[PDB]
C-alpha cells in the first residue's frame, strides 16, 4: 500500500545529435587510373563497364545525400516567421531563434555548432543542393511554426495559440493538469531559460559533443586521402609512375606493368566505392531517424518513451549543424517525491468507489485523491470517483467517507 | 633547404619543384579539370541544353575557350546573358533570373534549372524557393 | 576473436535492474526517479491505457494473475520444447562461423599458383619467379580478406539495425506502455519484460 | 446496427527475439597473407594501406 | 469550433483568481444552483 508521487518537477532540455548527409564525391576513373597516359587508357578499355558502374554508384550516393537533407528538413509547406515582439509567455527563445545581426542568420546555438565542426587526381566534391542558409531558413520556419502555432503546424494550417496555452496542452498531454503550469508559469519559464543556457555552455565546453558529425567528416576525408595515397603504390610494378614504365621498358613489358598498376588502382576505386555505399546506407538510416524525430518530436508531442529524450516529452526544437541536425528536447521530469499510503478503492456505504482520473492517497490521517504525476490532493467526492461493485470483491479496499455535493445541498 | 630538390603534399603528390638551373622554387598547381553535366529539358520538349563545368570559375572556362585548350571539342555559344557563375561550377547555357520557383532540375548550392516560356521558351536558372512566406498572427 | 566488453553476468544484472524497476515502479522509473507503486495499481493504470476501466482488473485480479502465471509457464515450456524458437540468434552465430571457415579455407587455394604454400614456392623457384607466384597468392589472399571484411560490414549493418530496434522496443515497451499496434505482441499492450540471450 | 463486444478476456504473453551483437573478430593482415615469410611481407608492403 | 456555455460541469476549480496571469472575469453557470434558487 505505498505509492510515491512527485511534489515538484524539473524542466530538462537534452541534446540529440544526428548525421543527415555526407560529402558528395565524384571520380574520373580514367584520370585517376590512367592520368595523362594514352597507353594506360587503351589498356583500361579492356575492363568494360567497370568505370560506368563506379560512376553510377557514386552518382546514386550523391543524389541520395540531397534526398536525405530534404527529407529531414523540407517538412514545411510554408516558411513561417516569428512576431517582432519576442514575448512567448516569459519563455526566452533567443538562443534558438535566428539572430538577425549575423549575416548567416544562424541562431547562437547554430553558430556554435557550425564553428565547432571542421583538387586531387581526378577526384571532385559536389556541393549540396540546399545551402547552409537554406537549411537555416527551414530550421527557422520550423521554430516559428512550433513556437507560434504549436502542434497545429504539422497537420493542416498553422493556428496561432498563446505560448502558455500551448504549454498547458503539452502538460495535459503527459497527465499533468493545466493549473500546474499556470500556477507555476514563472518557475517553468525560468527553468526552461536556464536549461537552454546550460545547453549552450555544455556544447561550448565539451569538445566531443559533436563527435557524431565530426566522425563523418573525418571518415570521408580519410577515404579520399587513402584513395589518393594508393596512387603512390606499385602493386608489384617497377614504379608507381606510368611515365617511368613507358620510358624504361619495351612496349609489351610496359603493357604488363601497366595492367598491374591498373588492377591495383581499380581495386582501390572499388574498395572506395563499396565503403561509400555502406556509409551511405548508414547515413540514410540516420537521416530516416532524424526525419522521424523531426515529425514526431518537433511537429507534435510524441508519447514514445525515450524517443524524444529522457522524461515525459513536452516539445522539441531543431537546430541545423554541418552534415546533420541537432534536436533540443524539452521534457518534464518528476522531482521531490513523497511516499503516501494508497488503496485501490474507497468503501463508503457498501459501494466500491474508484478514481476516475487519479490515485487515492493518505497523509496518515486523511484520504485525498491526487493526480498521479503531481501531488495535488483533492477531496474524494462522487464527481471525482465512480462506483462499480460492493465492498467485498476489491482486495485492499479501505473504509473512508466519499462526499456527495447534491446530498449536502439537500440539507440546504 | 639547398639540399632539397622538390616537395610533396600529405598524400605524396608533387606540389613544388626546384628549377635545375636557376634554383628558384616553383609551385605546381594541377591544370583545371572537372566533370561536365548537361541539363536537358527532354527531347520531347526542346533540343536546347545547358552545360555545367563543375568546380571551376567562368573566367578560366572563357580563357580555355579563347585558347584552344579545353579538352571537349564541342562548344556552347556564349551570349553573355547565358553565362552564370554558380558555386557548383560555371553554367554557360542558361539565363539566370531573380524570380524564384520550385526546384525542377537541380544544379547545386541552391541553384536549379528549368525550361520556361520567355518574358519563345528557353532554359533558365534560378535560386530555388523553399516555400511561401506566412507570418503567424501570434499574440498574448 | 575478441570478447565482449560486458559479460553475460553484467547483461543479466542490467536485465534484472530493468525488471525490478518495471515490477516495483512501472514507467515512472523509465522517465526519471523510480516511484514505488503496488503492482495491482500499476496494472490498473495499464488497463486504463488499453482502454479498460480499473474495476475490471480489481474484480478479476485473481483471474488475471492466474492467466499471467499460466502464460509464463507456457512460454518456458514452448522455449524448452521447440529448438527453432531461437533460430534468429543461432543463425547469426552460424553465419559468422561460416565466414571464418571460408576465410581460412581460402588459404589453401592456389589461385593459379604452382603451389598454395609459400614455403614451397620459395624452396622451388629462384627469387625472380618466386616473387611472381607469391604476388599471385598475395592477390588471392588479399581479395579473400577484402571479401570477408565487406561481408562483415554488411552483417554489422544488419545487426546494428536489429540492435536499434531492440533498444527502441525496450525503451517503448519495457520502460512504458506502447500504443503502437503489433509493435510488442498481438493484442493490446500491457507490459513487457526483457530477458538476456546470447548475442541478443 | 450490430456491434460485437467482448464479455471476457485472455491475458496472453508472447515472445520476440532480436539479435543485438555479433562475434567480434580481428585479423593480422600480414600473418594471414604472408605468414612467417619475409619475401611475401616485403611484396605485401607494395600494396599500400589495404 | 463548437461553442458551449461555460459551466461548473465543463470546468474544474484550482486556486484563486490572484495567481493566473491571464485570468478574466466571466460568469460560470452552475446547473444545480440555478434550479435550487428557483
Ligand atoms: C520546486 O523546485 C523549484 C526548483 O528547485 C523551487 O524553486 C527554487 O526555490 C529556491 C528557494 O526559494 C530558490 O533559491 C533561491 O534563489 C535565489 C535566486 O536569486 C537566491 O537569491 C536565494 O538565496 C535562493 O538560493 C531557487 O532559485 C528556486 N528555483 C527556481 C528555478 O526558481 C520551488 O520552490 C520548489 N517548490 C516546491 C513547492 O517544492
Ligand atoms: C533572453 O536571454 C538572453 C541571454 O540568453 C538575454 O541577453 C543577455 O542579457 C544579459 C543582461 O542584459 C547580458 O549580460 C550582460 O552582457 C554584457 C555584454 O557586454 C556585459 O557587459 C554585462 O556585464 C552583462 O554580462 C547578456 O550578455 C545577454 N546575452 C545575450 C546573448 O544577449 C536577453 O536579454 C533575454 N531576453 C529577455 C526578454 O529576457
Ligand atoms: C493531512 O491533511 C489535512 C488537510 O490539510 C491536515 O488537516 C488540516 O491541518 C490544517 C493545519 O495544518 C488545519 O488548518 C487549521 O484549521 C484550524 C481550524 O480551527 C484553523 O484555526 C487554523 O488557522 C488552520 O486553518 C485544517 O483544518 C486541517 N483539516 C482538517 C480536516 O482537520 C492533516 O493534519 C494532515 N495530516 C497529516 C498527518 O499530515
Ligand atoms: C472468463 O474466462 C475464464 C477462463 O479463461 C473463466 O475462468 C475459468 O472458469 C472455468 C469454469 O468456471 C474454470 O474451470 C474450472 O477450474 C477448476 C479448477 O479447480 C476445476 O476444478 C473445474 O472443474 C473447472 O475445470 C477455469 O479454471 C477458469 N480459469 C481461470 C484462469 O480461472 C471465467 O469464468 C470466464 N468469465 C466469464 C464471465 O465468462
Ligand atoms: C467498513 O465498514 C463496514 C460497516 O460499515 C464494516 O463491516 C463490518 O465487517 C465486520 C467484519 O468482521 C463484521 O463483523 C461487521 O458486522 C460488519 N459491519 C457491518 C455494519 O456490516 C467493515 O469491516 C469496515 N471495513 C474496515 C476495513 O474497517
Ligand atoms: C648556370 O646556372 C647559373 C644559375 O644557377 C646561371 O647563372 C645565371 O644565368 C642567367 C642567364 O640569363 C643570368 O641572367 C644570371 O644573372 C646568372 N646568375 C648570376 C648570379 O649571375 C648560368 O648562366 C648557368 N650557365 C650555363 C652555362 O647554363
Ligand atoms: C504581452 O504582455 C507583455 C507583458 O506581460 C507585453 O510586454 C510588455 O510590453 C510593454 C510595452 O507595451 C513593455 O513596456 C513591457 O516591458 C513588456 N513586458 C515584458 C515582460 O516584456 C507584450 O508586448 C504583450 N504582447 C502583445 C502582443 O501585446
Ligand atoms: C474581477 O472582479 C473582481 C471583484 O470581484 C475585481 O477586483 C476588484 O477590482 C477593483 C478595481 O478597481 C478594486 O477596486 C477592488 O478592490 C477589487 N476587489 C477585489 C476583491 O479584488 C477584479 O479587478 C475584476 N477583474 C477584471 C479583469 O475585471
Ligand atoms: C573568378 O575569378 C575572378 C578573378 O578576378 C575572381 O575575382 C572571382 O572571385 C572568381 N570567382 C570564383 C567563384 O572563384
Amino acid at each position: 500500500n505505498s505509492i510515491a508521487i512527485p511534489t515538484n518537477f524539473t524542466i530538462s532540455v537534452t541534446t540529440e545529435i544526428l548525421p543527415v548527409s555526407m560529402t558528395k564525391t565524384s571520380v574520373d576513373c580514367t584520370m585517376y587510373i590512367c592520368g595523362d597516359s594514352t597507353e594506360c587508357s587503351n589498356l583500361l578499355l579492356q575492363y568494360g563497364s567497370f568505370c560506368t558502374q563506379l560512376k553510377r554508384a557514386l552518382t546514386g550516393i550523391a543524389v541520395e545525400q540531397d534526398k536525405n537533407t530534404q527529407e529531414v528538413f523540407a517538412q514545411v509547406k510554408q516558411i513561417y516567421k516569428t512576431p517582432p515582439i519576442k514575448y512567448f509567455g516569459g519563455f526566452n527563445f533567443s538562443q534558438i531563434l535566428p539572430d538577425p545581426s549575423k549575416p548567416s542568420k544562424r541562431s547562437p546555438i547554430e553558430d556554435l555548432l557550425f564553428n565547432k565542426v571542421t583538387k586531387f587526381n581526378g577526384l571532385t566534391v559536389l556541393p549540396p543542393l540546399l545551402t547552409d542558409e537554406m537549411i537555416a531558413q527551414y530550421t527557422s520556419a520550423l521554430l516559428a511554426g512550433t513556437i507560434t502555432s504549436g502542434w497545429t503546424f504539422g497537420a493542416g494550417p498553422a493556428l496561432q495559440i498563446p505560448f502558455p496555452m500551448q504549454m498547458a496542452y503539452r502538460f495535459n498531454g503527459i497527465g499533468v493538469t493545466q493549473n500546474v503550469l499556470y500556477e507555476n508559469q514563472k518557475l517553468i519559464a525560468n527553468q526552461f531559460n536556464s536549461a537552454i543556457g546550460k545547453i549552450q555552455d555544455s556544447l561550448f565546453s565539451t569538445p566531443s559533443a559533436l563527435g557524431k558529425l565530426q566522425d563523418v567528416v573525418n571518415h570521408n576525408a580519410q577515404a579520399l586521402n587513402t584513395l589518393v595515397k594508393q596512387l603512390s603504390s606499385k602493386f608489384g610494378a617497377i614504379s608507381s609512375v606510368l611515365n617511368d614504365i613507358l620510358s624504361r621498358l619495351d612496349p609489351p613489358e610496359a603493357e604488363v606493368q601497366i595492367d598491374r598498376l591498373i588492377t591495383g588502382r581499380l581495386q582501390s576505386l572499388q574498395t572506395y566505392v563499396t565503403q561509400q555505399l555502406i556509409r551511405a546506407a548508414e547515413i540514410r538510416a540516420s537521416a530516416n531517424l532524424a526525419a522521424t524525430k523531426m515529425s514526431e518530436c518537433v511537429l507534435g508531442q510524441s508519447k514514445r518513451v525515450d524517443f524524444c529524450g529522457k522524461g515525459y516529452h513536452l516539445m522539441s526544437f531543431p537546430q541545423s549543424a554541418p552534415h546533420g541536425v541537432v534536436f533540443l528536447h524539452v521534457t518534464y521530469v518528476p522531482a521531490q517525491e513523497k511516499n503516501f499510503t494508497t488503496a485501490p478503492a474507497i468503501c463508503h456505504d457498501g459501494k466500491a468507489h474508484f478514481p476516475r482520473e487519479g490515485v487515492f492517497v493518505s497523509n496518515g490521517t486523511h484520504w485525498f485523491l491526487t493526480q498521479r504525476n503531481f501531488y495535488e490532493p483533492q477531496i474524494i467526492t462522487t464527481d471525482n470517483t465512480f462506483v462499480s461493485g460492493n465492498c467485498d470483491v476489491v482486495i485492499g479496499i479501505v473504509n473512508n467517507t466519499v462526499y456527495d455535493p447534491l446530498q449536502l445541498e439537500l440539507d440546504s | 633547404l639547398p639540399f632539397q630538390q622538390f616537395g610533396r603534399d600529405i598524400v605524396d603528390t608533387t606540389d613544388a619543384v626546384r628549377d635545375p638551373q636557376t634554383l628558384e622554387i616553383l609551385d605546381i598547381t594541377p591544370c583545371s579539370f572537372g566533370g561536365v553535366s548537361v541539363i536537358t529539358p527532354g527531347t520531347n520538349t526542346s533540343n536546347q541544353v545547358a552545360v555545367l563545368y563543375q568546380g571551376v570559375n567562368c573566367t578560366e572556362v572563357s580563357v580555355a575557350i579563347h585558347a584552344d585548350q579545353l579538352t571537349p571539342t564541342w562548344r556552347v555559344y556564349s551570349t553573355g546573358s547565358n553565362v552564370f557563375q554558380t558555386r557548383a561550377g560555371c553554367l554557360i547555357g542558361a539565363e539566370y533570373v531573380n524570380n524564384s520557383y520550385e526546384c525542377d532540375i537541380p544544379i547545386g548550392a541552391g541553384i536549379c534549372a528549368s525550361y520556361q516560356t520567355q518574358t519563345s521558351q528557353s532554359i533558365i536558372a534560378y535560386t530555388m524557393s523553399l516555400g511561401a512566406e506566412n507570418s503567424v498572427a501570434y499574440s498574448n
